[PDB]
């Protein structure tokens, strides 16, 4: 969920060459965590669920 | 400063390394000497002469945990390091100096170096490996992204980027498909799973390159590089000249892998590719809605093939629950005592899967009733109709008999239907085109009748005799479709030949290349063409039920194609000035006289004298592979081989009377088209006397040249 | 109809004020009032109406490290499936 | 399962072998070829970092760089490609497993 | 390897989808109720008709990632569960796995959850098909009409109700319930005039279909004063029962599906009703009504014959596919070829509880994304040309190249080419048919993919090229990027689908 | 005709011109075409081809009936309802609870 | 056919030029022949040719088709 | 019934790899020694294959699920299930992994046959 | 040919143009369709990608 | 067509997006896309919203 | 050269307007187009009235070439012996071999391997070894 609010947050600001300057005057960090935050929690989420779907932490292992 | 720092530490690492694998090799030094106890001068001479080695052991001890601890964040597993503290686990993995044991820096650079050295590429690899899969992914993925980015890329790009490729694949074929000719190659690729089919089932994307495969590859790329290298200049000023070539390239594209199927899926993939790549090939004036009316006649009737091709071989899978072609070929004779259940009838198993595909065959190459498509075929451009005329389209057929060789071996349906059905499609073909004025027409019903007569030749039961007229039809057909459609340039988008004339004139080489294409397409005595009627005519089995009819119609359809390509010939080059006078006298204007003029395209006229050449040079190998007396075919893969060949070696004197009559009624056929007055003329007499002369010329001849001297 | 703000406040809008001039002067007795908005949309020099101008690498970067993510799950799963802590490498490989 | 052929002497063989005949067997995968050999995994390194330079230069000049980027990101995806058709115990037309 | 982790993440998973499904439901209503007195689309900047669209959207897209996730772990459980019944060989040990029920939300009408592999698919067709039918609905809600906005997500949450209950009766009582939110779509939200009697049509064929399966449960139910299938299982119906009940099934069914000659109703709709709504009422209703069907099917063991089922399917297909020749309207069109997929696939599970029932759900599978495909197509050339005969529009690729590719690309995939997913469905069911009859599978064969697709293509070519010389200074422009995203989804999920394991096909 | 209160649908600007009568009443036509006397469908276009049309469901029942006896005769697969899982649902998850 | 004006607005693809074609040709070329080498060695890893030359296969191998043991 | 129809397409397999294995020259002896028919064996009357109902008596059922029971007793034998076809636990498929030692070494300290 | 300008006397040959799509470049409206749409293809190809690929 | 620009890209496109006729409202023009799946009216972030010039009016009357 | 041609024009692409109503007694029997609207299929025989009476036509004109074949199969027949060919004589173990082998192995009427008592004939696809 939080990964959809903010991609959409921070994708959805107009057209192309309105998003384009819009993103373009913002701080280097806030153009980070735009960027890093959306696709962060949609990788974290990946991966617990492919963590959970497996078992390679089952201790009869060599 | 920087480059100086880094020179003097990679000498220093790296004689630190050459020492430590000295010292370490002996197994006496690894740890004494590194672990040298205490004694803070050892200490310090320990961390000063393997500093360089000790700093990468730290710099290892940095990466890898957080590698580690990556892997703890991205597998949830190996608890982390709780064991250490990261201030122990540092520690030793720093200390210990057997992580650079028996390293060496500058053989692990020199190696790398090594690692993209092309020096190195041999022969065998190649044999081991075929390249040209690289070569089609490439022209393949080229196409697609060319239809892609139609945009950032203009024309000449365009053209350069599928010329590139289409080029590369041809390249790659050439070694490949002689190896496969002559060295025996075969090959089944796969691609990995493609499909679940049944319940467990799941067959995989798999491609069969063998000799029939090769061959038709190779053909077809060719024939494809000439039109791509000539398509650019009949469409010189076209809307859309690169959007043509991309559909070329992608029916070419389709035509090679329909060609090089591997199991009954890619087969029924490559059909369904070919008929959609025709389908918007024939619909290039989009705008325009009189051609739409063919193209949806061509995509009904590749429609039914496929509906045919997919009934015969969801049967074939009922039967035997296999989708492999070779297995299926080499399993096609357990299952021949068997029937099926169909409504009130019980056919046999063979009869009527071997029935589907013969039919499936007939609606893609054009047989009786299923022609119509193919005359009205020639609303797609000049380069279009050379690529679907001479092959692929037209050699779908052929290829898809030839490929399930021994299930058609066994059919009494196929047995009876085979001859008649050639020869009638053939004859027809030929008297068709002694009737047509349109060059685009005429073409295609020749086209008709060298289809049927490669379908009598499929009859006949020899393969390098359909191979060898599959090759030499195609090469000629393409040369003959790429003449005409510079004729009708010329003409202004004109192809029939009542409105034409003086052309030889306007166009010497196209007349000259025409002559040859036609000397060699039309069957004429002492050429390719010739080469094949004879082993076509050597071939016949004479117990057909319709033998008269079936020996008629192969007479008929043999001596029509003289006929029309003289005809068309004069009548484009050589006879009265029946185009308008616009054609002629605006390109008679004295101020185009330049070092420049030609009417056509010098790059077309070039690639039409490559492609001839090569096409030539080709044929002579093929003939020297298969004609000559040591047979260096590889395995045809056929387990019934006929006696027909013995006729070949050593025939008697009734085929040799046999081929005299036939080509005494060729001489008569091209004398009644010598001296045949259709028209009044000043020289009608002198015609007569030149003929009256001709033939006492001839009579003396013979009576001197056999026994006088 | 359209119910938004057109107004934005998030940025500013580039716009070319000299594409169209208002007149001020010389207006004749029964001539038209003149355009009190003349200003015009401006657009980036660098911008291809024909083509994509997502410049960017963030989506690229994404798909290689989740990529990379398949792939070093791929390995775990094939040494924990195999019963081995780490992969174990064979002396030789040939086609199937 | 079975051997499927028809079977033959090893005194045969021996004459067979005295004729110069050979008998096919399975030869490792060159390394340019293994999806396990250090080679790959340095083309495959060398190939991200071309590709890099390339969508750099690209956005200098403005050509396609999507190709370039999906390039890239195949490179792992094709190594896992072929370590899975590695690691198969099925058999098609290679070597018996 | 296979730990309690696994079934009690899929349960979780579930039951979490399901809850927060509700929440978001029961937060949207009370925001769409107590943010207004008449509840009126606010036609203003500051308007909560936007947040409620917005979280729809969301909540939509956030449950489809949430169960393409649990999805994949319930079939991971379900193949873990099906080997560990195969695995044990010693007869002193038996399968015996007891789980404990979740603290944080209860059961679904404190009823436990069941789960089978054709309603997980039936979930996720109708999530995609639900959300494309919502993102095609924009131009259609307005002022006083904002009200049907939710919808959509009700309609999502009866199925999900009903794809995880084991009891006959909430299995019935969820299929009825679908009936009055098409119904108030309908007679709400399309635009035709004509479309009031379209609705009522629709309603009363529903209606009786509705009528013949209830008799046909509430048959059963009395029969068997239980409401478990193991308990069905655990019973044996007379002949004349198990007759009776197959054939009610069977017609209620097919008045569903729909099947000949109860397809006027479908035909009507699909030629008035609004895009969004047929797109999701071909999608869904039809793939609820077949899994009804085979779930009531596999239950109840008949000694019947089939015949009477199979004939009624293939004269079905042979008259839907003979009058796509003859149909001038796109929508028309669409909606006999996905008549004759219907029918196709409803004739697949004719045999009983044999190896049919894969093929029928992949050639589901497909039907639904071309549909889906074509609907969308449709609403794009009437909202661009404003019409949707075939008479006043031509010349589209012209002018629109885009919809022209997109156009081309949709009929080869509806050509059944071999790289879809309806090449692997058809090959199956052919199979299948040509088992059982040869002649019978040849001629279906040779209708469908030959006659309807060349009618098909035919009034879609001729719409496809030409030259739109007509309405010059009105012409449409091309397509948005939200309908090429669209489109490329529909392409890649037909396209992917192919590839996903075979455990379950 | 356009349901009240419609919405306009405004797309492309909302720029649509008058459509042809013509073409109108072609759209409009198949809808409200009817039969003007009783019985008159079935001599309406070809009567052997209508007829053969409306008998095709008992031709395909009857086809359908030779095809199962065939079966019969081979002991294939019949038309009927095989319940070999014995109500068990395919790959229905079978569990108790404790 | 004499060129005539067309719509700047339409995306159409009807004789459009590109003056910068040679660096897209290059950029569409050289990640197309690496994806090309790439998807070559897959595809050659799984690989199936006919045994060489003078080379008789001995039917005791593994090498040579097995049989289903009852 | 799976494994009838892995059986099968196994059969065709080693068909497919005789093909490239053996020539046209001598691939018909080949196939005529064994393999056509073991081909014939797994046929349709034997395999489900493409008949979407495997018609068969319930003693021939019972007989196929006796013989798949057989198989499955001879490869759990060996504790071959782990972890292609059984779930088992650490403490279990240890015991398993000992029994399965024990009775390796019971079964080769036997005399030949 | 006889007369054939160069694209640089050719006053129709043309270069790119054309939109990609129908959306403004310059739209101040907040819509978050196409975003929408991307992001649900980006969650399907991870999720595809993340426990499905091996 | 040929004078058709729908987002003003070749030619230049008026803030105003139309000239108001003498006797027509000057009421907005259609955009050519008409998603109406617009988000919320989004401010930037630490906007000051608050009544600056009714505060000070207000200041000035007590 | 030497005439400032103009655009092309409009009129390249005329409008047609529809004069007569197109029936739905005729629906998809015209392949309509805004320029230049066409029928469905094309006759260009037209000089022929009607199927019958062409093929009655086609079948009056096609003795005449008939009559050639006829003409020429008797040249050929009355001048000419019958040849010797065949299946290669050194191989009957071959594709004549095969044959007379499978006919008298028929395993399709063995037991079944499992002793499931089906055999070969219990099949839709059954075998036969007396055909
Ligand atoms: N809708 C229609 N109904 C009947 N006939 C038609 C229709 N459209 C075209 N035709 C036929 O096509 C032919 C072409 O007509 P057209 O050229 O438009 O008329 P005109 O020759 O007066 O210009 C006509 O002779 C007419 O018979």
């Amino acid at each position: 969920s939080v990964g959809s609010l903010s991609y959409i947050f921070y994708n959805s600001v107009g057209g192309k060459v309105i998003r384009d300057r819009i993103r373009a005057s913002m701080p280097f960090p806030k153009r980070v965590l735009v960027q890093v935050l959306p696709f962060v929690a949609l990788g974290t989420a990946l991966i617990i669920s492919r963590r959970g779907i497996e078992g390679h932490n089952h201790g009869y292992k060599q | 400063l920087f480059l100086l720092f880094f020179i003097v530490n990679l000498y220093w690492f790296n004689s630190g390394l050459i020492f430590f694998n000295s010292v370490y090799k002996i197994h006496h030094d690894a740890w004494t000497l590194i672990f040298q106890t205490d004694s803070i001068l050892n200490k310090l001479k320990i961390y000063f002469f393997l500093l360089p080695l000790y700093i990468s052991s730290f710099i290892h001890s940095i990466s890898t945990w957080y590698y580690n601890y990556i892997l703890n964040f991205l597998l949830f597993s190996e608890n982390l390091n709780t064991n250490t503290n990261f201030v122990d686990y540092i520690t030793y993995n720093t200390l210990l100096l057997s992580k650079f044991e028996d390293f060496n820096l500058f053989v692990y650079i020199k190696t790398l170096l090594i690692t993209f050295d092309i020096r190195q590429i041999n022969l065998d690899f190649l044999n081991e490996y075929p390249i040209i899969l690289l070569t089609g992914l490439l022209f393949l993925f080229t196409t697609i992204f060319s239809l892609i980015c139609l945009s950032y890329l203009g024309l000449y790009g365009v053209f350069i980027l599928n010329l590139a490729s289409i080029l590369l694949f041809w390249l790659s074929m050439l070694y490949y498909f002689n190896l496969i000719v002559s060295e025996n190659y075969y090959y089944y690729i796969s691609l990995g799973k493609w499909m679940y089919l049944s319940n467990g089932f799941r067959v995989s994307f798999d491609l069969l390159i063998d000799l029939t495969s090769i061959s038709f590859s190779f053909l077809t790329l060719t024939i494809g590089v000439f039109v791509y290298i000539y398509t650019f200049s009949y469409f010189r000023y076209e809307p859309l000249v690169e959007r043509l070539i991309l559909f070329l390239n992608s029916f070419m594209i389709s035509m090679i892998l329909l060609v090089s199927s591997g199991n009954f899926i890619v087969l029924f993939l490559g059909w369904e590719l070919i008929g959609l790549t025709s389908f918007f090939l024939i619909n290039f004036w989009s705008t325009r809605v009189g051609t739409l009316k063919a193209a949806f006649k061509a995509f009904s009737f590749n429609k039914l093939s496929d509906l045919f091709l997919f009934f015969a071989i969801l049967i074939i899978f009922s039967t035997t629950y296999n989708l492999d072609i070779l297995s299926f070929n080499n399993q096609i004779y357990l299952y021949e005592s068997y029937n099926i259940d169909m409504f009130y009838w019980s056919i046999n198993l063979i009869e009527i899967i071997s029935f589907f595909f013969i039919s499936c065959a007939f609606i893609k190459s054009a047989q009786f009733g299923a022609h119509i498509w193919l005359p009205d075929s020639m609303e797609a451009p000049v380069p279009a109709s050379a690529l679907i005329h001479s092959a692929t389209l037209v050699s779908a057929g052929i290829y898809l008999l030839l490929r399930l060789s021994p299930l058609f071996e066994l059919s009494k349906y196929a047995y009876f239907i085979l001859p008649l059905i050639g020869s009638v499609t053939a004859f027809y073909g030929g008297l068709v085109s002694a009737f047509q004025s349109d060059t685009k027409k005429t073409l295609a019903y020749s086209t008709i009748s060298h289809c049927g007569f490669l379908m009598v030749s499929y009859s006949t039961g020899v393969l390098e005799f359909v191979i060898l007229y599959l090759y030499v039809h195609g090469f000629f057909k393409a040369a003959t479709f790429l003449c005409v459609g510079n004729v009708n340039r010329f003409n202004r988008n004109i192809q029939d030949f009542k409105r034409m004339g003086g052309f030889y004139k306007y166009l010497p080489f196209e007349c000259l290349a025409s002559f040859v294409c036609m000397i060699n397409l039309s069957g004429l005595p002492l050429t390719l063409g010739f080469y094949i009627k004879h082993l076509l005519f050597i071939g016949l089995v004479e117990s057909y039920t319709l033998y008269p009819l079936i020996f008629s119609s192969l007479i008929l359809g043999a001596i029509a194609g003289v006929f029309y390509s003289y005809r068309l010939f004069y009548s484009i080059f050589f006879d009265t000035k029946k185009g308008k006078k616009a054609i002629y006298l605006q390109a008679s204007r004295i101020i185009l006289n330049s070092k420049f003029y030609s009417n056509t395209s010098l790059a077309s006229n070039l690639s039409i004298t490559f492609l001839v050449l090569i096409s030539y040079t080709v044929i002579l190998y093929l003939y020297c592979t298969t004609l000559n007396n040591y047979y260096s075919l590889s395995d045809l893969k056929s387990i019934y081989i006929n006696n027909a060949y013995s006729y070949f070696y050593k025939p008697d004197y009734n085929f040799l009377n046999a081929v005299s009559i036939l080509n005494w009624f060729v001489i008569i056929l091209l004398i009644s088209v010598i001296y045949l007055n259709w028209r009044w003329s000043y020289y009608y007499t002198k015609s007569i006397d030149s003929l009256s002369k001709f033939i006492l010329f001839s009579f003396f001849f013979f009576i001197f040249s056999k026994y006088i001297l | 109809r359209q119910n938004f703000a057109k107004n934005i406040t998030t940025t500013d809008i580039p716009k070319d004020s000299h594409h169209f001039a208002a007149k001020r002067s010389g207006f004749t007795q029964t001539e038209q009032a003149p355009f009190a908005y003349n200003d015009v949309y401006q657009y980036p020099k660098d911008y291809k109406p024909w083509n994509y101008n997502y410049k960017g690498n963030g989506v690229l970067l994404a798909l290689f490290l989740g990529s990379a993510f398949s792939l070093v799950a791929y390995e775990r799963s094939y040494a924990s499936k195999t019963g081995r802590y780490q992969r174990k490498v064979q002396q030789n490989y040939y086609q199937i | 399962m079975q051997n499927a052929y028809p079977e033959i002497t090893d005194q045969h063989r021996e004459f067979l072998k005295k004729q110069g005949l050979k008998v096919y067997e399975p030869k490792p995968l060159p390394d340019q070829i293994n999806p396990f050999s250090k080679t790959y995994w340095i083309t495959n390194a060398f190939i991200i970092g071309v590709s890099f330079l390339a969508r750099r230069h690209a956005l200098k000049v403005g050509a396609p760089r999507i190709f370039w980027s999906g390039c890239i990101v195949g490179v792992p995806l094709a190594a896992i490609i072929s370590r899975g058709k590695s690691d198969q115990l099925d058999e098609l037309v290679g070597a018996r497993k | 390897m296979f730990n309690l982790n696994t079934i009690y993440l899929s349960r979780i998973f579930i039951e979490f989808n399901f809850y927060f499904l509700f929440f978001l439901f029961l937060i949207s209503s009370i925001i769409f109720y107590f943010s207004k007195i008449i509840s009126i689309q606010n036609l203003n900047q500051n308007s909560v008709f936007n947040f409620l669209k917005l979280a729809n959207i969301f909540g939509i897209l956030i449950s489809f990632f949430i169960h393409i996730i649990s999805f994949w772990f319930y079939c991971i459980y379900s193949y873990n569960l099906s080997l560990n019944i195969f695995s044990d060989i010693n007869l002193y040990n038996s399968n015996s796995i007891e789980l404990l029920n979740n603290s944080l939300l209860p059961n679904y009408f404190k009823s436990n959850i069941t789960i089978d592999f054709f309603g997980l698919i039936l979930l996720t067709l109708a999530y995609i098909v639900g959300f494309v039918s919502i993102l095609a609905l924009d131009t259609r809600l307005y002022w006083k009409n904002i009200k049907y906005i939710f919808s959509f997500t009700i309609f999502l949450l009866i199925v999900y109700v009903y794809v995880t209950v084991s009891n006959i009766l909430l299995f019935f009582m969820c299929y009825e319930l679908l009936l009055i939110p098409s119904f108030l779509i309908v007679y709400f939200v399309s635009p035709s005039r004509r479309a009031i009697q379209a609705s009522l049509y629709f309603v009363i064929w529903t209606q009786l279909g509705s009528l013949l399966v209830l008799i046909a449960i509430s048959y059963i139910i009395s029969i068997t004063n239980t409401y478990e299938f193991n308990d069905l299982k655990y019973f044996n119906f007379t002949n004349s029962e198990s007759t009776i009940i197959i054939f009610l099934i069977f017609l209620g069914f097919g008045f569903k599906a729909p099947i000949w000659p109860f397809h006027y109703w479908l035909t009507k709709t699909h030629v008035e009703a609004p895009s969004g709504f047929s797109i999701y009422l071909s999608g869904f209703l039809v793939k609820t009504a077949l899994y009804g069907f085979y779930k009531f099917n596999t239950s109840i063991f008949i000694d019947i014959d089939s015949s009477i089922f199979i004939a009624i399917c293939i004269m079905g297909v042979v008259d839907s596919s003979l009058k796509m020749w003859g149909q001038t309207d796109l929508k028309k069109l669409v909606a006999y070829g996905t008549i004759q997929e219907m029918n196709i696939i409803y004739l697949a599970f004719c045999w009983g509880d044999s190896c049919a029932i894969l093929g029928g759900i992949l050639f589901s599978a497909t039907h639904a994304f071309l549909s889906a495909l074509m609907f969308f197509l449709v609403d794009c050339i009437y909202r661009r040309y404003h019409t949707r005969s075939l008479v006043e529009v031509n010349g589209i690729l012209h002018i629109t190249p885009n919809l022209g590719l997109s156009i081309l690309f949709m009929l080869v995939f509806f050509s059944g080419i071999p790289g879809t997913i309806k090449f692997i469905s058809e090959f199956y069911i052919f199979s299948g048919l040509l088992e059982a009859s040869p002649f019978i599978c040849f001629i279906l064969m040779l209708v469908a993919n030959v006659l309807g697709l060349i009618g098909f293509s035919k009034s879609w070519f001729n719409a496809t090229f030409g030259m739109p010389k007509k309405n010059t200074k009105y012409l449409p422009m091309d397509l948005s990027f939200k309908e090429s995203y669209i489109i490329l989804y529909c392409f890649f999920f037909l396209f992917i689908f192919s590839y996903f394991s075979s455990i379950f096909f | 005709h356009y349901v009240p209160d419609n919405y306009p649908d405004a797309l492309s600007g909302f720029r649509i011109a008058y459509r042809d009568p013509f073409e109108v009443q072609h759209v409009f036509a198949y809808e409200n075409w009817e039969y003007q006397y009783d019985g008159q469908w079935w001599s309406m276009g070809s009567l052997a081809c209508n007829v053969l049309f409306f008998c095709t469901p008992l031709f395909l029942y009857l086809i359908l009936q030779v095809e199962e006896l065939n079966s019969e005769k081979r002991g294939g697969t019949s038309n009927k309802f095989y319940h070999n899982n014995a109500g068990f649902f395919h790959f229905q998850i079978y569990d108790n609870k404790q | 056919f004499q060129k005539y004006p067309i719509p700047r607005y339409l995306h159409v693809g009807q004789w459009i030029v590109n003056k910068n074609w040679k660096w897209n040709t290059f950029h569409m070329f050289f990640p197309t022949a690496i994806l090309c080498f790439m998807v070559w060695r897959n595809s050659m890893i799984s690989t199936a040719k006919p045994p060489n030359y003078g080379e008789y296969v001995d039917p005791q191998s593994p090498v040579a088709p097995k049989a289903i043991k009852y | 019934e799976l494994f009838l129809n892995e059986y099968r397409k196994r059969i065709n397999n080693e068909v497919r790899r005789a093909a490239i294995l053996t020539p046209t020259s001598s691939l018909r002896e080949k196939m005529n020694h064994k393999i056509a028919d073991q081909i014939l064996d797994l046929s349709s009357p034997h395999v489900r294959g493409a008949h979407f109902q495997a018609v068969r008596s319930w003693t021939d059922a019972s007989k196929i699920v006796n013989y798949v029971e057989e198989k499955q007793t001879k490869i759990n034998k060996y504790g071959l299930q782990f972890p292609l076809l059984g779930n088992m636990t650490e403490e279990q498929c240890a015991s398993k992994e000992d029994e399965v030692y024990q009775r390796l070494l019971k079964e080769m300290q036997k005399p030949p046959k | 040919d006889a007369y054939y300008h160069d694209d640089t006397h050719e006053g129709l040959m043309n270069e790119p143009h054309g939109y990609l799509t129908m959306d403004d470049p310059m739209d101040l409206r907040p819509n978050y369709e196409k975003s929408a749409l991307e992001l649900l293809f980006l969650v399907s190809g991870g999720a595809i990608l993340a426990l499905m690929l091996g | 067509l040929l004078k058709f620009d729908p987002f003003g890209f070749y030619s230049p496109k008026l803030l105003s997006e139309n000239r108001p006729e003498e006797a027509m409202p000057f009421y907005e023009d259609y955009p050519q896309n008409d998603s109406h799946w617009n988000l919320w009216e989004q401010f930037p972030e630490d906007f000051e919203d608050s009544n600056a010039e009714r505060e000070a009016i207000l200041k000035s009357n007590k | 050269h030497g005439w400032d041609r103009p655009d092309v024009p409009l009129s390249f692409n005329p409008l047609y307007v529809h004069k007569r109503e197109l029936s739905i007694f005729d629906t998809n029997m015209w392949m309509y187009d805004q320029v230049y609207p066409e029928y469905v299929i094309s006759y260009n025989e037209i000089h022929l009235v009607d199927q019958w009476k062409g093929l009655k036509e086609s079948f009056s004109q096609s003795a005449y070439w008939w009559a050639m074949m006829a003409m020429v199969f008797g040249f050929y027949f009355i001048n000419t012996t019958p040849r010797q060919l065949g299946i290669d004589t050194n191989d009957l173990k071959g594709f004549l071999g095969e044959y007379y082998g499978q006919y008298k192995k028929r395993s399709g009427i063995r037991s079944n391997f499992l002793g499931l008592d089906v055999t070969g004939e219990n099949s839709i696809i059954q075998p036969n070894y007396d055909r």
